[PDB]
C-alpha cells in the first residue's frame, strides 16, 4: 500500500514529460512540413 | 493428473559442463 | 480477403479486453459470427476464380478449406475451455492467441495468390502449432514430439524453398494464375527429378506420406484436444491443397516420378489400417487412421484425373471434420479417466447413452457409410484409381475391409462390453460436449444434401 | 525430491451446480456460454448457412449450361448439323508442323 | 624479383612458423611477433626506397609506432599470466577448454 | 575503471572501426584495426580473473597474429600495385592472405577456436561487443576487397563455419558458448553470399547484429550465463520469457519472423547465378542451429524448470537493468518481414 | 539523478561525504547475549543508524508497505518450527538458515548502501561474517546434511567476497550456562527447547574461527556480560580506536562508487543466493511456485512496480 | 548516386512516399509494439501507463520510416532507370522476337491415362 520507502517513479518527472511531448510534436511538425516540401518540389520538376 | 513439468532429474541433464 | 483477415485479427484484441470471465463466451460467439460471413466465398463460376486483388484469390479448392478452417475455431474453443480451467488468466488468453494466430496463417495460405506467400504462410503456421503441442501438452514426450513435428516439416520445407525461387527465376513469375498459361512442360533429366522432388517432398511429409508419417502419431498424440483437431482437420490438409496446386507445374515428368508414391500410398494404407487393428492407445489409433485417409488423397492427387481431384477434395474435407470429432470424442473419456488406453474404460455406452450415438455416428463417417460425404470422397478416389489400373481395386477393396474392422473394434472395446467396475467417476456427458460432438456430425452429414460445394475446381 | 504441491483432487462441476452446461464454473457465465454456441452455432450458422447455401445463384453455372446446351442441341438438329464435332478448335486456324 | 627479397621474404615465413608452432614460455611466442614486424619493416623499407615513393618513406615508421603498441600489450598481458601462475608457460592458459 | 577512462576506451574502440570503414588507404585499414586490438583488451580484462586474463591473451594472440598477415598482404600489394588505395588487391597471394587474416578476425572456421573460449571468459557485456561490434570492420573490408577473392577459400570458409558453428552449439550448456557458436555458423552465411550479392552480406550482417544484440541484452537483464539460471526465468520476468522465444525463433529462420529474412534472400542471389547445392546444404545445416536454439526455449519458457526457495526474495524487486533499447530490438529482431523489400536502402 | 557513472562523473563522490564518524559496527553473541540492547544504545549514543537483526520477514520491512507478508512468501520457513523439530523431514533447518543468509546478505547491501550515500555509520547484530556459526552449530547437532553445508559454502564464497567487514565488531561474551538460564528466563515456549550443545556449538564457532579471521582486518571489542551492561563504556571504547588495519583504507572513489553500484541494485546482490543447485531442502517443484508466484502479484501493490499501482492510491499513472 | 549520400538530389523529382502508406502504418504500428513491450519488462501497466513515452515511440519510428521507405522507393526507380537504359544503348542484345499463334506453334501432348 502506502510504501515504506517514496517509489523513484512515485510522481512523474515534469522535465521528462514535457521534454518527451515536445520532442513528439516537434518531430511530427518537422516531418508534416517536410512531406509538404516533398510533394511541391516533386510536382514542380514534374511539371504538375 | 496434472500436466507434467521438469523434474530435479530432468533439470540436471542442463546442468553438466558438456550435453 | 480482408473482410475475414481484419476481423480475425480483431478477435486479439477482444479476447485481451474481455473480462476475465468472458474471454471464452466472447471468442467463441464472435469467432462464429467470422463463420457465418465465410460462406460468402461461395461465390464461385464455372470458369473463373474468384480473384479479390494482386494478393488473394478463392476458388471451389480453398473455398471449402477456408470455410472448414473458420468452423473450427470456435469449435476448438470450446473443446479447450474444460482443462484449461485452472490455467492463468494471461496464459488463457494466450493459449486462444495461439489458436487465433493459426486461423489467420491458415485463411491466408489456402488464398495466397504467390507461391512464395503460400510458403511464408505455409510455414508461418509451424510457429502456433508447435508452442501449443509443447506448451500445453500434458505428458513429457510433448517436447519430443514437437521436434519431430518441426523438423520433419522443414526437412522438406527447405527444398520445396530452392526449388521455388528456382522456379521464379526461370519462369519469371510464382503468380498462381500467370502459371497456368506460362507453364511449360518438364522434360526427363536428373536436374528434373530433384526438382520434382523438392516440390513435392515438402507436402508429402505434411499428409503424411507413408514411410515419412512418424511425426504425426506422436504429435497428434501428445497435443492437447485443440492440437489435435487443427492438426487433423486443417493441417494434414496443407500438404493436400499445396500438392494439388504445385502438380499443375510438373507435367509431364509426374507420370513416371509418382510411382515410388503411389506404391508407399497404396500399400502404406494398407499397412496403417492394419496397424489401428492392434493400437493400444485411442488417440494413436484414431491418428494412424489419418494416414490410412490421406494415403488415398495422396494417390487422387498424384493419378492427376478429373474424377481422383474432385474426390480427393470431398476426401480432405470429410476426414476434416471426422478425424476432429473422433479426437474430441475420445477426449471426453479422456477428461473423466485421465488416461487414453482404449480397452481401459469399457460398457461406456451402458453410463453414456447419448455420447455413444455420437460414437455410432463417428465410426460409421469414418467407415465410409453412403452417402456420407466420406464414402463419396472414397469411392470417386476408388473409380478414378481403378481407370489408372483396374488391380487397385484389390488393395483398395482390402483397405476397405479393413477401416471397417478397426472402425467398429474402437465402437465395440469402448462403448459397449461391460463396464470396468472400479471406474465410478463417469460424469453425465455436459452439454458443451454433446453440442461439440453435434458441431462436427451435423454439418458433415448435412454436406450430403449438397455436395457440389465440396468437390472442388474440377466439379 | 523437493517441495512441490501434491495432485490437486478431480473437481465435478456437477456437485456444486446440478444444472451445469459444462462451460463455467459460474452459474451466469456457464449459461450464456451455452445460450451463445447454440444460437450463434445452431440457429445462426447451420440454419440461415444450410439456408443460404441451397439458395445459392447456380453454383459454378451448371444451370446455364444445361440450358445452354438444349439451346445449341436445338439449333443443331434444325439445320442439320453435327450435335457435337471431334475437333474442338477449326482446323482452318491451324498450321500443322512439317 | 630480386634476390634480396627471397631473403626477407623467408624471414617473415620462419617468423610465422616460429609464431604458430608454441614451445612453452610466452616470451618466445612475443619474440616471434616482434621479428615478423621486423621483416615487415624491411620489406615495406626496401620497396618504397627502390621505388622513391618519397611519401611513402613515413609508413615503415608508422608501422614501428603499432609494433610497440603491440609488444607493450603483449608484456602487460604476460605480467598478469605471470602473476596469477607464478609462469608465463602458455599450457596454464587452458581453464576456457570448459 | 574509472567511468570517465571507460566512456574514452569504448570510443576508441568505436574510433578504430570507424577508421577502417572511411579509409581509402591500406595502412589507415591498418591502424584502425591496431587501434581497435587495443582498446578491446582492457574491457576484456575489466573483471581481473583468471578466465578473463586467458580469454584476453587468447584474444591478443589471435588478432595479432592475424594483423601481421593482413601487413604482409598490404606489402605484397605494394610491391606488385604500387599503391595503397582500399580496394582489389593485385596479387592473388596478397589475396589469400588478406582473406585468410580477415577471416581469422570474424573467428570463421577453421580459424574459429578462439571464438567459444574468449566470449565465455569475458563478462556479457564485452561478449556482446565481441559478437556484434567487432564484426564490422572485418566485414566492411571484405565488402570492398571481394572481387579479387577466390571464390573457392571463401566458399570453403562458409560452409566450415556453418557446420562447425551447427554442431559446436549442440554440445554447450554455458550461454556465451551458445551465442559463439552460433555467431560462427551465421558468419557463413554472410561471406558466402558475398562473392554473389555483397548487398546481402550486409543485411544478413544488420539483421544478425539486431538479433544478438537483444540475447545478449535480456541475459544481462537477468544476470544469466549458464542454460540452467537462464530457466528460473519465469519465476521473476515471464515477460522477458516470452520475448526470448520470439528472438530465438527468429534466430532459427522460422518464418514469419525477421531471422528468415536474410536467409530466404542469400537463397534467392544464390540461385539466380545457379548455385543449388550450396543453399541447400546451408538450409539443411543451418537446422542444427534451430535445434540448439529450441532446446534453450524448452528449458526457458515452453516448460516451467524447478525453482529455489530464495527466489522469492527476488520477487519483491524490480529489474534495475538499463535494458538500453531492449524494446526496440526486440520488435525489430521479429516484425521486420512485411518490410523486406526496404533492403534496397543498402544498395 | 539516480546514483551512476552519471553522477560520479558530476561530483557525487564516496570520498566527500564519509568522515571519521563513518563506520560499520557489527554487534554479535550468542542467544540472549543482550546484543539487541547494546547495539540499540551504540546507535543512539554515537548517532548512527540502527538495523534491528535482520530476521525471515526483512525484507517485507524493505519493500511494499513494510509490513510482514504471510508465512508462504517467505517459504514457510519457521524460526519457531525449528525449534520444536530441528531434524524436520521437510528440511525447514536449512531452508530457514538459507533464507536468513540471503536476508542478512541484503540488510548488508542496505547498510553498506546508506554508509556510502549518506557517511552516518550504522549499527547491524550479527552479519553476513557470523551468520556461519549457526550454520556449523547446525550441523554438529545433526539439524542438516554435509550437502546443506556445501551448498551454503558455494552460495557464500561468491558474495561475501563483494563487500567490505565491518570497520568494528563488537562481540558480548556470555558463557552458556547464563544463557539457558537467560532463555529460560525470558518465557516463549519454543526457545526453551534449545539443548546447551546447541549454544556451545555457536560460542565454539564464534570463537573458534570469527573472531580470529575478524582480528586480521577489523577493530574487536570483547566484552563480558557485566561490561556489556553500561552501553557508554562501549562507545568510549569505539571512539578511541586507531582503525589502523582492514580492507577500508586501501578504498578510493574509484572502488567505493563500483561497491555502491552493486549495493544499490539488489537483484544484482542477491544474484547468486538462488543458484541452481538442486538440494531438497531449498528445491521448489514448478507447480508450486507457479501458485505462490500468482498469489504474490494478487497482494497489493505488487502487481506492478511501485508508484504504478493505482489500487493503493499512485496517480499519474498514464504519464509515469 | 551521389557518393555517401542518404537522399540524392535527383531523388526529389519521385513522389514522395503518403502519410497513410500501408507500409508507414506497419512501421508506426511497430513503434506501438516497442511501446507496450517498454512497459511490459518494466511492469508498468502495458496499456496506460506513460502515454507520452509511447507516443514517442510511434513517432519516432514513423519519423525514420518515413526516410527509410524514401529511399527504399528512390533505389526501386534508379534499378529501374538503370535496367531501361541499358537496354536502349544494347538493342541487339535484347531483340524484339517474332511472336507465334499457338495454331502455329506445336507442343507434344501428353496423355493421362
Ligand atoms: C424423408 C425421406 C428420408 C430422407 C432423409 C432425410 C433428409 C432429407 C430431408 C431434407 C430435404 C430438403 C433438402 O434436401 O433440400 C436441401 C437443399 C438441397 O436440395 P436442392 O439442391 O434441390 O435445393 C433446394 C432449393 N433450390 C430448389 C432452390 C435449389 O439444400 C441443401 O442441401 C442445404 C445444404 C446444407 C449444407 C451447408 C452446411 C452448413 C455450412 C456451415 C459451415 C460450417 C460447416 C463446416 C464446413 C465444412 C466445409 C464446407
Ligand atoms: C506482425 C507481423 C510479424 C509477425 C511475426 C510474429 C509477431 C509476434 C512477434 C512476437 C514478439 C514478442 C512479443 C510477444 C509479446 C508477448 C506478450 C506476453 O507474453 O504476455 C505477457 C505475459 C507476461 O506475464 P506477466 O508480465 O507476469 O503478467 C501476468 C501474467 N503472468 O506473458 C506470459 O505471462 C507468458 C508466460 C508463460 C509463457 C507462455 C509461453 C507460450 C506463449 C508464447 C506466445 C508468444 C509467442 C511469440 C512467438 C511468435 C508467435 C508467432
Ligand atoms: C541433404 C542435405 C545436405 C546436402 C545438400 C543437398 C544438395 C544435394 C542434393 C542434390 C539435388 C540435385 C541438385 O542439386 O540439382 C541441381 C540443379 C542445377 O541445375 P541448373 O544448372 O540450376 O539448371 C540448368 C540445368 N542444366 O538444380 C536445378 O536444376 C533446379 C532444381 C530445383 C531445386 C532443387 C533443390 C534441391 C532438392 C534436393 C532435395 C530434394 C529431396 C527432398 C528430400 C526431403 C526429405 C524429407
Ligand atoms: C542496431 C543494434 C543496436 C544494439 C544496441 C546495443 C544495446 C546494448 C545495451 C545493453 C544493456 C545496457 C548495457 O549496459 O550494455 C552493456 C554495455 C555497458 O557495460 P555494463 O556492464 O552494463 O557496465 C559498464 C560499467 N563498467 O553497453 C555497451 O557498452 C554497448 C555495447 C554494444 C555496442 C555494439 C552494439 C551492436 C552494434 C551497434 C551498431 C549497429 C550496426
Ligand atoms: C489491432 C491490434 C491487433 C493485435 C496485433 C498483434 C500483433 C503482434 C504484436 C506483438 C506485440 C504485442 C504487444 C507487446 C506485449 C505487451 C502485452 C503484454 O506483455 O502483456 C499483456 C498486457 C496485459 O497484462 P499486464 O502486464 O498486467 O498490463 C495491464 C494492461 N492493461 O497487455 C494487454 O492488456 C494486452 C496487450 C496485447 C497483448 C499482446 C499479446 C501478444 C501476442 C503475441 C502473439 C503473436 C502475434 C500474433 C501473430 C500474428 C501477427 C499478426
Ligand atoms: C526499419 C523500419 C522500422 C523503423 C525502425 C526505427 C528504429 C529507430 C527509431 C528510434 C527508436 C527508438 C525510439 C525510442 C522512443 C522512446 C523514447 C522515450 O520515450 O523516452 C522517454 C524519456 C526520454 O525522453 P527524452 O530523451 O527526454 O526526450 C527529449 C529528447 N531530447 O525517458 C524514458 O523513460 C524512456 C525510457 C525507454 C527508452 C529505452 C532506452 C532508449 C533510450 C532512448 C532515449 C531517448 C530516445 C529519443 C528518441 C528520438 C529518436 C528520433
Ligand atoms: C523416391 C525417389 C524416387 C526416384 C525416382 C527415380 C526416377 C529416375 C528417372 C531417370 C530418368 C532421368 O532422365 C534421363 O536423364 C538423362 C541424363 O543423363 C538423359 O540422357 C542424357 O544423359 C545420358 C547419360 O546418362 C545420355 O544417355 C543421353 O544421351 C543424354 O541425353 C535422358 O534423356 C533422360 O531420360
Ligand atoms: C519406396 C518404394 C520403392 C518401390 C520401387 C519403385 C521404383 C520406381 C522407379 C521410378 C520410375 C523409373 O522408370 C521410369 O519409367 C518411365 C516410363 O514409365 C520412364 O519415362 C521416360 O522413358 C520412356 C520410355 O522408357 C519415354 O516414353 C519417355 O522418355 C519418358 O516417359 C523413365 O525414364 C524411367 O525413369
Ligand atoms: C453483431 C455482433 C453481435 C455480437 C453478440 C455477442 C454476444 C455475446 C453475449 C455475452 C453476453 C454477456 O452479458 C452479460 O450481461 C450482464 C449484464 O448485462 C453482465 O453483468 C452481469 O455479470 C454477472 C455474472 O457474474 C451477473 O451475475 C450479474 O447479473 C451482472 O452483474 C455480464 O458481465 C455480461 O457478461
Ligand atoms: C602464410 C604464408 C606466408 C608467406 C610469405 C611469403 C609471401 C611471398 C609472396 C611472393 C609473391 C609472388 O607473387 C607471384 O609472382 C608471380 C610472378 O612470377 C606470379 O606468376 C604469375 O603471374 C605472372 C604474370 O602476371 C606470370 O609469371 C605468370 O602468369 C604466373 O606465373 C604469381 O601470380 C604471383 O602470385
Ligand atoms: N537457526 C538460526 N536462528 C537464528 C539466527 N539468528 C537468530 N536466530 C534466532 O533468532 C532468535 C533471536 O536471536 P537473539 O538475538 O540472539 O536472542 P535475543 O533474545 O534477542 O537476545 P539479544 O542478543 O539481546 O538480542 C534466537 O532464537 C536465535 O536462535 C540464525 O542465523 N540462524
Ligand atoms: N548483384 C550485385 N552484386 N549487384 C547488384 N545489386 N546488382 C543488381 C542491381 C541493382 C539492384 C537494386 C538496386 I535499388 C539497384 Cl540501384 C541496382
Ligand atoms: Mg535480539
Amino acid at each position: 500500500k502506502f510504501y515504506i520507502q517514496e517509489p523513484p517513479h512515485g510522481s512523474p518527472n515534469w522535465l521528462k514529460v514535457g521534454l518527451t511531448l515536445g520532442t513528439s510534436v516537434f518531430l511530427w511538425i518537422y516531418l508534416i512540413k517536410q512531406h509538404n516540401e516533398d510533394v511541391l518540389e516533386y510536382k514542380r520538376r514534374n511539371g504538375l | 493428473a496434472r500436466q507434467w513439468q521438469p523434474d530435479v532429474e530432468w533439470a540436471e541433464q542442463y546442468g553438466g559442463a558438456v550435453m | 480477403m480482408l473482410k475475414y483477415i481484419i476481423p480475425t485479427i480483431m478477435l486479439m484484441p477482444l479476447t485481451w479486453l474481455s473480462k476475465n470471465n468472458m474471454i471464452w463466451v466472447n471468442s467463441t460467439a464472435h469467432s462464429l459470427l467470422i463463420s457465418f460471413t465465410s460462406l460468402l466465398l461461395m461465390n464461385q463460376f464455372g470458369d473463373n476464380s474468384l480473384n479479390f486483388s494482386l494478393l488473394f484469390f478463392s476458388d471451389s479448392l480453398s473455398t471449402p478449406l477456408l470455410i472448414l478452417t473458420m468452423w473450427l475455431l470456435p469449435l476448438m474453443l470450446m473443446a479447450s475451455q474444460h482443462h484449461l480451467s485452472k490455467e492463468n488468466l494471461t496464459r488463457k488468453k494466450l493459449f486462444i492467441t495461439m489458436l487465433i494466430s493459426l486461423q489467420l496463417f491458415l485463411i491466408m495460405t489456402f488464398t495466397a495468390m504467390e507461391l512464395i506467400l503460400f510458403y511464408i504462410l505455409f510455414e508461418a503456421t509451424l510457429v502456433p502449432t508447435l508452442i501449443i503441442i509443447t506448451r500445453w501438452g500434458n505428458q513429457t514426450e510433448r517436447l519430443n514430439a514437437g521436434l519431430y513435428f518441426l523438423f520433419y516439416t522443414l526437412a522438406g520445407s527447405l527444398p520445396l524453398l530452392v526449388a521455388l525461387i528456382y522456379i521464379q527465376n526461370t519462369v519469371g513469375s510464382l503468380n498462381f494464375l500467370m502459371l497456368q498459361y506460362w507453364v511449360q512442360p518438364v522434360h526427363n533429366s536428373w536436374s528434373n527429378v530433384f526438382m520434382w522432388l523438392a516440390c513435392m517432398m515438402a507436402f508429402m511429409v505434411k499428409m503424411p506420406l507413408y514411410g515419412l508419417h512418424l511425426w504425426l502419431p506422436k504429435a497428434h498424440v501428445e497435443a492437447p484436444i485443440a492440437g489435435s483437431m487443427v492438426l487433423a482437420a486443417v493441417l494434414l490438409k496443407l500438404g493436400g491443397y499445396g500438392m494439388l496446386r504445385i502438380t499443375l507445374i510438373l507435367n509431364p515428368m509426374t507420370d513416371f516420378m509418382a510411382y515410388p508414391f503411389i506404391m508407399l500410398s497404396l500399400w502404406g494404407m494398407i499397412m496403417t489400417s492394419s496397424i489401428c487393428l492392434r493400437q493400444t492407445d485411442l488417440k494413436s489409433l484414431i491418428a494412424y487412421s489419418s494416414v490410412s485417409h490421406m494415403a488415398l488423397v495422396i494417390v487422387a492427387i498424384l493419378i492427376q484425373t478429373p474424377w481422383s481431384y474432385m474426390g480427393a477434395t470431398a476426401l480432405m474435407i470429410a476426414h476434416g471434420l471426422t478425424s476432429s470429432m473422433l479426437f474430441c470424442l475420445a477426449n471426453s473419456n479422456y477428461e473423466r479417466i485421465h488416461s487414453r488406453t482404449m480397452i481401459l474404460a469399457r460398457g461406456l455406452q451402458t453410463l453414456l447413452p447419448l455420447m455413444a450415438t455420437w460414437w455410432l455416428l463417428a465410426s460409421l463417417t469414418n467407415l465410409a457409410l453412403p452417402p456420407t460425404i466420406n464414402l463419396i470422397g472414397e469411392l470417386f478416389v476408388v473409380m478414378s484409381t481403378f481407370s489408372w489400373s483396374n488391380i487397385t481395386i484389390i488393395l483398395m477393396g482390402v483397405n476397405m475391409v479393413i477401416t471397417a474392422l478397426y472402425s467398429l473394434y474402437m465402437l465395440i472395446m469402448t462403448q459397449r462390453g461391460k463396464y470396468t467396475y472400479h471406474i465410478n467417476n463417469i460424469s453425465p456427458s455436459f452439454t458443451r460436449e454433446n453440442a461439440l460432438m453435434s458441431l462436427h456430425i451435423l454439418p458433415l452429414l448435412l454436406l450430403t444434401l449438397n455436395p457440389k460445394i465440396i468437390l472442388g475446381p474440377l466439379y | 525430491r523437493w517441495q512441490e504441491d501434491p495432485e490437486p483432487e478431480d473437481e465435478n462441476l456437477y456437485e456444486k451446480n446440478p444444472d451445469s452446461h459444462g462451460y463455467d464454473k459460474d452459474p451466469a457465465v456457464d449459461i450464456w456460454n451455452m445460450r451463445v454456441v447454440f444460437f450463434f452455432g445452431f440457429s445462426i450458422v447451420l440454419v440461415l448457412g444450410s439456408t443460404f447455401v441451397a439458395y445459392l445463384p447456380d453454383y459454378r453455372m451448371q444451370e446455364w449450361a444445361r440450358r445452354e446446351a438444349e439451346r445449341l442441341v436445338k439449333y443443331r438438329e434444325a439445320h442439320g448439323l453435327p450435335i457435337m464435332e471431334s475437333n474442338c478448335f477449326d482446323p482452318s486456324k491451324i498450321q500443322l508442323p512439317e | 624479383m630480386s634476390m634480396v627479397y627471397m631473403n626477407i621474404m623467408m624471414a617473415f615465413t620462419v617468423s610465422l612458423v616460429g609464431l604458430l608452432m608454441y614451445r612453452s614460455h610466452l616470451m618466445s611466442s612475443l619474440l616471434c611477433l616482434e621479428g615478423m614486424m621486423l621483416s615487415l619493416f624491411v620489406m615495406a623499407a626496401l620497396t618504397i626506397l627502390n621505388s622513391h615513393f618519397t611519401l611513402a618513406s613515413m609508413m615503415p615508421i608508422i608501422l614501428l609506432v603499432f609494433a610497440a603498441c603491440e609488444a607493450a600489450l603483449g608484456l602487460s598481458l604476460l605480467v598478469m599470466v605471470s602473476n596469477t601462475y607464478g609462469t608465463d608457460y602458455v599450457q596454464n592458459l587452458n581453464l576456457l577448454q570448459c | 575503471m574509472n567511468p570517465i577512462i571507460f566512456i574514452i576506451i569504448l570510443l576508441t574502440i568505436m574510433l578504430g572501426t570507424i577508421i577502417v570503414m572511411i579509409s581509402s588507404h591500406w595502412l589507415l585499414v591498418w591502424i584502425g584495426f591496431e587501434m581497435n586490438m587495443l582498446a578491446i583488451i582492457p574491457i576484456m580484462m575489466k573483471n581481473h580473473n583468471p578466465r578473463a586474463t586467458e580469454a584476453s591473451t587468447k584474444y591478443f594472440l589471435t588478432q595479432s597474429t592475424a594483423s601481421m598477415l593482413l601487413m604482409m598482404a598490404v606489402i605484397i600489394n605494394l610491391m606488385f600495385s604500387g599503391q595503397w588505395t582500399v580496394m582489389k588487391l593485385f596479387n592473388p597471394m596478397a589475396s589469400m592472405l588478406m582473406t585468410m587474416a580477415l577471416a581469422m578476425k570474424l573467428g570463421m572456421a577453421p580459424f574459429h577456436f578462439w571464438v567459444p573460449e574468449v566470449t565465455q571468459g569475458i563478462p556479457l557485456s564485452s561478449g556482446l561487443i565481441l559478437l556484434t561490434w567487432q564484426k564490422l570492420a572485418p566485414m566492411s573490408v571484405l565488402y570492398q576487397i571481394f572481387p579479387s577473392i577466390n571464390l573457392n577459400l571463401i566458399l570453403t570458409l562458409s560452409v566450415l563455419s556453418i557446420l562447425i558453428g551447427g554442431w559446436g552449439g549442440l554440445n554447450q550448456t554455458q550461454l556465451r558458448k551458445i551465442m559463439a557458436y552460433s555467431s560462427i555458423a551465421h558468419m557463413g552465411w554472410m561471406t558466402a553470399v558475398l562473392p554473389y550479392n555483397p548487398t546481402m552480406t550486409l543485411l544478413n550482417l544488420i539483421i544478425y547484429i539486431i538479433m544478438t544484440s537483444t540475447m545478449f541484452t535480456m541475459f544481462m537483464a537477468n544476470s544469466t550465463t549458464t542454460t540452467l539460471s537462464l530457466s528460473h526465468t519465469w519465476n521473476k520476468t515471464p515477460i522477458m520469457t516470452v520475448l526470448i522465444l520470439a528472438t530465438l525463433l527468429s534466430m532459427g529462420g522460422l518464418p514469419p519472423l525477421s531471422g528468415f529474412m536474410p536467409k530466404w534472400m542469400i537463397i534467392q542471389e544464390m540461385t539466380k547465378n545457379n548455385s543449388i547445392i550450396l543453399p541447400t546444404f546451408m538450409a539443411i545445416t543451418a537446422l542444427l542451429n534451430l535445434y540448439f536454439y529450441m532446446r534453450l526455449t524448452y528449458s526457458t519458457t515452453l516448460t516451467m524448470f524447478p525453482s529455489t526457495n530464495n527466489m522469492k526474495m527476488k520477487w519483491q524487486f524490480p529489474l534495475m537493468k538499463k535494458m538500453t533499447f531492449l524494446p526496440t530490438m526486440v520488435v525489430l529482431s521479429t516484425m521486420m518481414l512485411p518490410l523486406t523489400p526496404m533492403l534496397s536502402v543498402l544498395e | 539523478l539516480q546514483y551512476g557513472p552519471l553522477a560520479y562523473i558530476l561530483g557525487e563522490k564516496a570520498t566527500k561525504k564519509m568522515t571519521e564518524k563513518s563506520k560499520l559496527i557489527t554487534v554479535d553473541g550468542n542467544i540472549c547475549s543482550g546484543k539487541s540492547k547494546l547495539a540499540k544504545e551504540i546507535a543512539e549514543k554515537l548517532g548512527l543508524k540502527h538495523f534491528p537483526e535482520a530476521g525471515i520477514h526483512y525484507v517485507d520491512s524493505t519493500t511494499g508497505d513494510g509490513k510482514p507478508l504471510p508465512v508462504q512468501f517467505s517459504g514457510n520457513c519457521s524460526l519457531e518450527k525449528f525449534y520444536d523439530d530441528p531434524k524436520s523431514n521437510d528440511g525447514n533447518s536449512y531452508r530457514l538458515q538459507a533464507w536468513l543468509y540471503a536476508s542478512r546478505l541484503l540488510q548488508y547491501a542496505d547498510a553498506l548502501e546508506h554508509l556510502l550515500s549518506t557517511g552516518q555509520g550504522v549499527v547491524l547484530e550479527r552479519s553476513i561474517y557470523s551468520d556461519f556459526v549457526f550454520l556449523e552449530a547446525m550441523y554438529r547437532q545433526g539439524f542438516i546434511r554435509k550437502q546443506c553445508v556445501d551448498h551454503y559454502n558455494q552460495v557464500k564464497k561468491v558474495t561475501i567476497c563483494e563487500y567490505l567487514p565491518p570497520h568494528v565488531v563488537v562481540y558480548v561474551d556470555v558463557p552458556v550456562p547464563e544463557v539457558q538460564s537467560r532463555i529460560q528466563k525470558k518465557g516463549n515456549p519454543h526457545e526453551m527447547k534449545i539443548t546447551s550443545a546447541y549454544l556451545q556449538d555457536i560460542e565454539n564457532a564464534y570463537k573458534g574461527t570469527f573472531l580470529p579471521e575478524m582480528s586480521e582486518k577489523c577493530e574487536v571489542l570483547q566484552y563480558s556480560a557485566w561490561e556489556a551492561q553500561d552501553a557508554e563504556k562501549v562507545v568510549e571504547d569505539i571512539e578511541y580506536l586507531k582503525y589502523d588495519k582492514g580492507p577500508w583504507l586501501d578504498q578510493n572513489d574509484r572502488k567505493l562508487h563500483k561497491l555502491r553500484m552493486l549495493v544499490q541494485d539488489k537483484l544484482e546482490v542477491l544474484n547468486y543466493t538462488s543458484i541452481p543447485v538442486f538440494l531438497p531442502e531449498v528445491t521448489v517443484g514448478a507447480h508450486q511456485s507457479d501458485q505462490v508466484f500468482q498469489e504474490f502479484t494478487e497482494l497489493p501493490g505488487r502487481k506492478y512496480r511501485a508508484g504504478y499501482n493505482e489500487d493503493v492510491g499512485d496517480k499519474w499513472i498514464w504519464l509515469k | 548516386r551521389a557518393t555517401f549520400q542518404f537522399l540524392p538530389d535527383e531523388a526529389r523529382s519521385l513522389p514522395p512516399p503518403k502519410l497513410t502508406d500501408p507500409r508507414l502504418a506497419f512501421v508506426g504500428f511497430l513503434g506501438y509494439c516497442s511501446g507496450l513491450i517498454d512497459n511490459a519488462i518494466r511492469r508498468r501497466p502495458v496499456l496506460l501507463a506513460g502515454l507520452h513515452r509511447q507516443l514517442l515511440y510511434i513517432t519516432s519510428f514513423v519519423f525514420v520510416g518515413y526516410y527509410l521507405l524514401k529511399r527504399q522507393d528512390y533505389m526501386y526507380a534508379v534499378r529501374d532507370h538503370d535496367m531501361f537504359s541499358y537496354i536502349k544503348s544494347h538493342p541487339e542484345d535484347f531483340p524484339e522476337k517474332d511472336k507465334k499463334t499457338y495454331g502455329e506453334v506445336f507442343e507434344e501432348f501428353h496423355p493421362v491415362r
